[PDB]
């Protein structure tokens, strides 16, 4: 049995013909003297983190400035506009004239519009008018919508000066508390259509404001059949009205009060915690007699708990019965003597019962009554509890018309994902003279404007950072209105079964590895307090495949007009930036002629970065037109920038050249090499090249180079970086593409570090595995991996094959040993925005369980004994040096038999993390500080059951 | 309290209380869709 | 019991489901003799539970005792004569 | 099957809901050699 001398001998001439081979085929010392070789062409500047938050914040602070002045506009003048109304009741004779969507009438006529495509909208869209969309099951034509229809048209005036003064706004919307929305510009509406402005998310917010919801649900026995049906479904609509702000809990009672899930207090009602309530209220079943005594007081209890989080505003208990006898007069005055608990009672179902008690307990505590005889009734009797909460808001007066903004959430006209404005209007008519003051205390609507994050985006430029910096943005419940992980996909919740309404609320611990340091960062942005810290994390790669240590430096300010705290992660090495400056004519002409698609021949295959460059230049999403594209604009055009940024056009320009100068000096030399099957070079700028021009067909990466998987973890790793390919014939990568090999180059200017660029070539797997021979044993077993457990070549004829595939599935045996002597350490996280494909009960929204590997000690010299039982298999494991290749060789699978269970290192569709006892230590939050309740000059004086 | 068995629609001859439970032997007493009554009760008790 | 024991067991669901088509279902044929149930994406096969629930059927003694004594009262008859239309022929179930 | 028809009538099954159904605004058929144009015209009030 060779020993640890001579595997090391044996890897010290391993290496040496990698290192080598790397460090002359892909030039990494060439282009470090090509970039310091002039060191007059352009110019390093530094990049303070401090200055560029503060001023990224004020400029998100604007855009959402300009914004609440479109809202104040708005709603200012819909209050004065709707006072002076007749409402008349013939509208025969002066129709109504309006546009309705979802279209190709006895008192209206319609609009026929022009609808001219337009940019920044991906829909055909006229500003000429404003679209209003009436809910299927409203009929247009009534009285009450064709009064709503008139004094309305005078707000397509004022959509029309928004637009004026900031063309770059989106859809403005009057959300009206009738059914109908009126939104500007026109545009047709988007199976049946069951939208309906009042539930929608943004109106609901600024309807009311933040609820400790208790929910008590009967389940005597008189409740089986129909009636426990509808009163599941009513449970189910009526969580669809909260939002991350309220705080919900559901209870029922049978001459015995209990909770229905294992949550016991109130939760935060978030998407993941409604979930759980939804499920353990579908699973529920009607046995016992009624108690409404011990019912109420198990209610008011959890309302008294404040040991645990809660939104310390609107206490409110639902009752979901049928029928009664009992009153409960002694547990009312008991618990709520001065009525600080309003009491929503809801006769469910179709029965002779006295209804009598159920009223007298509605409006005793400033509540309503409802009816809800049919599954028809549901939907709207679900949704009116917001015009009791919102009876002290409009009490408040200009105290309560404050403009929030809601989650980000995909938009409802397929415009991706949005934030929303919102601002109430109040019914003021005869306020002059204050007398009525009857009906004056219901809200007419809500007003929202909508704000894309891509406009977020285009405030928190990135390209004068590394790819391994980012901005991002927490909202003050944690989680993130801007991050590079965040996608337009529904979060999902559990596992899909078969025999995107909600809200995309990522939490900041979610998109990213969770640490124990940044918890302590998380908590500091959501207080409002700026700050900075530098510190050492493990970084996720790109992909799901890798895991890289490196050093960040977190530097976080508040933005001080809304509640949101903007944060920048610049890693070391990023302090500085390479800034052209090149002004003469024809010293940037020859750099462009480079960039032409008929001079690859020269000068190898070549991609740019989709950016945005110049206005009027389009990306393609391509590159197999982009690259036309630019290169026929910029000689098809005057040199001077009329109309488009010379900073990001000066660096693709200058790294044209600084890449074509290695090409002739020093690739060209060596048109062909033994053991390299391609050269290629990714810079900053956001340009590739590869010099084997045939060989560029197999450059599968993205052209934006910070996107690119390989390059950012090649900046953090000092050493060289191996990528092994994928698995199960994921395209040409096996043979024919090669393995892929990568190191930034590094330069010093003035003293300072930066990395403007990766090189690297595409290691030859059947030239590698010569270098092994220089074979297919059943003695002895020897394999190469990666930084991750990843195979890159081997000497088994069969382990070949299976290229670019996890240890742990090909031979768990050593894999979970490995683990256990601490050679591979590893980390779980869950991905909330991933598709698979549902299991027994298309694809739908899941969560993902993803997991990486990682080196854990800096040793390299390892040795051990494998007992798989009753034999054993001695093995040896060296790390190479100067790479991130670890060599390990173990005795044969022949002597020992055995085979574990393959650990794998994929995306395992998991139901985790368990909701149940993170409502014990919930992360730390921060509640709105606006508080509309208990007015005391509210009337509260209709019970809701007098009129039924 | 046994017709509640269908979760989708609500029965009208049924037995709940004395005066529904009057009209329905009535009915079936003059035989007018007797059979669908019995078939309730039928289920009432599992089933066929 | 001779004539016709579980024949009324045999609805037209969908395509490769447990789902039933119709909401008022009737039985196909039970040898190309009597309904066929041509639809959209419709096959029909065994498996149905029966007409009102299999409570109304042939395929057992008290059943038969049952359907027979529901029909000597003129009380739905028609019904069971139809739903055997549907099920079996078209000449026999009449004069029985 | 009109014979049929009677019968069923005559035991009085759903004697009214036929009734009903042969109220004049009924489909006709596509066999009979009827107007083109026109289909819902087939059904009488006789049938009462
Ligand atoms: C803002 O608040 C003002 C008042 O503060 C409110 O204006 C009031 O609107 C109602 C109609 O909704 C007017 O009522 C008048 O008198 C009776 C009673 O409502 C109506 O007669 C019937 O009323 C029932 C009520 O449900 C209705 O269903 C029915 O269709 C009516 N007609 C029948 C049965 O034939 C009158 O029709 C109605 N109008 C008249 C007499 O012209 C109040 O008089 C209005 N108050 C004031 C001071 O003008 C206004 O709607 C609120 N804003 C919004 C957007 O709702
Ligand atoms: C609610 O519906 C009402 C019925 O149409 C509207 O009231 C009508 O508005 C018309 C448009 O201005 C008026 O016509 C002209 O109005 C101007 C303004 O003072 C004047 O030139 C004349 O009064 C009039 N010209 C004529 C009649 O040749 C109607 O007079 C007016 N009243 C009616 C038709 O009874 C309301 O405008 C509408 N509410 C809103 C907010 O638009
Ligand atoms: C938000 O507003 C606060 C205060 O209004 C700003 O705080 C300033 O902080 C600097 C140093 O950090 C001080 O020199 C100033 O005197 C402070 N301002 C005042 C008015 O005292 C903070 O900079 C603002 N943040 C942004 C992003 O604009
Ligand atoms: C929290 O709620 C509990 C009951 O749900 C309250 O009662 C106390 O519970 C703790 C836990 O053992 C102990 O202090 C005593 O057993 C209880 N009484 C007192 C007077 O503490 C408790 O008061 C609530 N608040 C806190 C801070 O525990
Ligand atoms: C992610 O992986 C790291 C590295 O394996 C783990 O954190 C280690 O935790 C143990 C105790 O639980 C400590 O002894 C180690 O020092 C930690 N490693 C460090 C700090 O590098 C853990 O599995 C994950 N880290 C988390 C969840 O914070
Ligand atoms: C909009 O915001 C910008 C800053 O983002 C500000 O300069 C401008 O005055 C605001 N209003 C308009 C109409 O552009
Ligand atoms: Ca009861
Ligand atoms: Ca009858």
């Amino acid at each position: 049995f060779p020993s640890a001398v001579t595997i090391k001998s044996w890897v010290d001439k391993m290496q040496e013909d990698l290192v080598t081979l790397a460090k002359t085929a892909s030039g990494v010392n060439q282009l470090v003297d090509i970039y310091e070789k002039y060191q007059d062409l352009y110019t390093v500047e530094p990049n303070n983190a401090r200055q560029l938050v503060e001023i990224a914040a004020r400029d998100i602070e604007k855009l959402l400035s300009n914004r609440s002045k479109a809202l104040v506009r708005l709603a200012l003048e819909a209050e004065k506009v709707q006072a002076a109304h007749q409402w008349r009741e013939d509208f025969a004779s002066n129709e109504v004239v309006y546009y309705n969507a979802k279209d190709d009438e006895p008192g209206s006529q319609r609009i026929k519009p022009v609808f001219i495509e337009d940019a920044n909208f991906g829909r055909q869209i006229s500003y000429q008018h404003a679209a209003v969309h009436i809910p299927t099951d409203i009929y247009e034509g009534s009285t009450i919508v064709l009064n709503e229809l008139n004094w309305t048209s005078a707000l397509d005036e004022v959509f029309k000066k928004n637009r004026e003064e900031d063309p770059s706004l989106l859809w403005q919307v009057f959300g009206s508390a009738t059914g109908l929305a009126r939104y500007y510009p026109a545009s047709p509406w988007v199976k049946i259509d069951l939208y309906d402005v009042r539930r929608r998310p943004w109106y609901i917010q600024g309807a009311a404001s933040p609820k400790d919801m208790l929910i008590l649900v009967d389940v005597s026995g008189s409740v089986s059949g129909l009636t426990l049906k509808l009163i599941r479904t009513s449970v189910s609509e009526m969580l669809e009205t909260l939002s991350d702000d309220d705080f919900v809990n559901v209870a029922s009672f049978n001459s015995n009060a209990q909770d229905v899930s294992c949550f016991q207090h109130l939760v935060q009602a978030n998407v993941r915690n409604k979930k759980v309530l939804k499920d353990a209220v579908n699973n529920i079943t009607a046995k016992g007699i009624t108690d409404y005594k011990k019912g109420f007081s198990f209610a008011f209890e959890q309302l008294l708990n404040y040991n645990v989080s809660r939104a310390n505003c609107n206490k409110i208990i639902m009752l979901f019965t049928d029928g009664g006898e009992e009153r409960a007069q002694e547990i009312f005055n008991k618990y709520n003597k001065d009525k600080k608990v309003r009491v929503f009672t809801f006769s469910v179902g179709q029965h002779n019962y006295d209804r009598g008690p159920i009223q007298w307990m509605a409006c005793e505590n400033k509540g309503y009554y409802y009816e809800i005889p049919s599954i028809g009734a549901i939907r709207i009797n679900t949704q009116e509890y917001l015009d009791v909460l919102g009876r002290p808001m409009v009490l408040a007066g200009d105290k309560a018309k404050q403009v929030q903004w809601t989650n980000v959430y995909l938009d409802a006209l397929e415009l991706g994902l949005v934030i929303t404005g919102t601002l109430p209007v109040f019914n003021i008519t005869g306020q002059f003279e204050n007398k009525t003051n009857l009906k004056n205390q219901l809200i007419l609507g809500v007003m929202g404007v909508d704000v894309s994050l891509e406009d977020i985006k285009r405030l928190t430029p990135r390209f004068t950072l590394c790819p391994n910096g980012y901005y991002f943005a927490i909202d003050p419940n944690g989680y993130v209105l801007l991050h590079p992980n965040l996608q337009p996909k529904p979060i999902g919740v559990g596992i899909p079964t078969i025999n995107s309404q909600e809200p995309v609320t990522l939490d900041f611990l979610d998109a990213e590895l969770e640490n124990d340091i940044k918890v302590e960062i998380r908590n500091k942005m959501i207080d409002g307090e700026s700050g900075e810290k530098t510190f050492r994390t493990l970084v996720k790669s790109q992909d799901e495949r890798y895991i890289d240590k490196g050093n960040r430096t977190y530097t976080w300010t508040p933005v001080n007009g809304t509640d949101y705290s903007l944060a920048l992660v610049l890693p070391t090495y990023s302090f500085y930036y390479i800034k052209a400056k090149l002004e003469e004519t024809i010293t940037q002409a020859r750099y462009s002629e480079t960039l032409k698609p008929d001079n690859f021949e020269e000068s190898g295959y070549t991609f740019i970065a989709p950016r945005d460059y110049c206005n009027d230049l389009k990306i393609s999403d391509n590159n197999t037109e982009f690259l036309l594209n630019f290169n026929e604009f910029i000689d098809r055009k005057t040199p001077n920038n009329p109309s488009c940024n010379a900073d990001l056009i000066n660096r693709v320009l200058l790294d044209a050249g600084f890449t074509n100068e290695l090409v002739q000096n020093y690739w060209s030399k060596q048109k062909n090499i033994k053991g390299v099957k391609a050269r290629f070079v990714v810079t900053d700028g956001g340009i590739t090249r590869v010099y084997p021009k045939e060989a560029g067909e197999n450059w599968q990466e993205n052209p934006e180079t910070y996107e690119d998987s390989f390059y950012k973890r090649s900046l953090d790793n000092d050493n060289y970086v191996f990528t092994a390919p994928y698995f199960n014939k994921s395209g040409p990568g096996a043979y024919e593409s090669g393995i892929m090999v990568s190191k930034a180059v590094e330069i010093y200017i003035q003293g300072k570090l930066l990395k403007p660029a990766v090189v690297g070539i595409k290691i030859d797997v059947n030239s590698w595995i010569e270098n092994f021979t220089k074979r297919n044993s059943d003695v002895m077993d020897c394999v190469i991996l990666d930084d991750g457990g990843f195979l890159l070549m081997a000497n088994h004829d069969d382990y070949t094959n299976q290229i670019g595939r996890f240890f742990g599935e090909i031979d768990p045996s050593l894999m979970r040993h490995l683990v256990n002597i601490s050679v591979y350490a590893f980390n779980k996280s869950y991905d909330y925005q991933s598709v698979c494909e549902p299991g027994a009960a298309s694809k739908q929204s899941c969560i993902t369980e993803q997991t990486q590997y990682f080196f854990d000690n800096d040793s390299k010299s390892f040795s051990g004994v494998l007992d798989c039982g009753n034999c054993s298999r001695i093995f040896h494991g060296e790390k190479l040096m100067n790479t991130n290749l670890i060599f390990i060789m173990v005795e044969s699978k022949g002597t020992c038999p055995c085979d574990t269970r393959l650990l794998i290192q994929a995306e395992q569709t998991s139901d985790g993390p368990n909701p149940c006892d993170m409502v014990k230590q919930p992360r730390y939050r921060k509640g709105p500080d606006v508080c509309f309740d208990n007015n005391v000059l509210e009337d509260y004086t209709d019970c809701g059951g007098v009129s039924g | 309290g046994k017709f509640n068995f269908d979760e989708t629609q609500t029965k009208r001859s049924t037995f709940d209380n004395f005066p529904q439970a009057l009209l329905t032997v009535f009915q079936i007493l003059t035989g007018e869709d007797w059979n669908a009554v019995m078939y309730d009760g039928i289920m009432a008790y599992g089933g066929p | 019991l001779e004539l016709f024991i579980g024949k009324m067991h045999k609805t037209c669901f969908f395509a490769d489901s447990d789902i039933v088509a119709e909401e008022d279902p009737a039985p196909c044929a039970f040898s190309g003799n009597g309904r066929q149930c041509t639809a959209n994406g419709t096959e029909c096969r065994s498996g149905w539970v029966g007409p009102n629930g299999g409570i109304t059927n042939f395929d057992n003694f008290a059943f038969a005792m049952l359907t027979v004594f529901q029909c000597i009262t003129m009380e739905g008859w028609t019904d069971v004569l139809y739903w055997m239309n549907d099920a079996m022929g078209f000449e026999l179930p009449w004069v029985y | 099957q009109a014979v049929l028809l009677l019968f069923r009538c005559a035991t009085g099954e759903a004697w009214q809901e036929i009734m009903l159904a042969c109220l004049p605004g009924k489909l006709c058929d596509p066999e009979s050699d009827y107007n083109p144009g026109e289909e819902y015209t087939c059904g009488s009030n006789f049938a009462i």
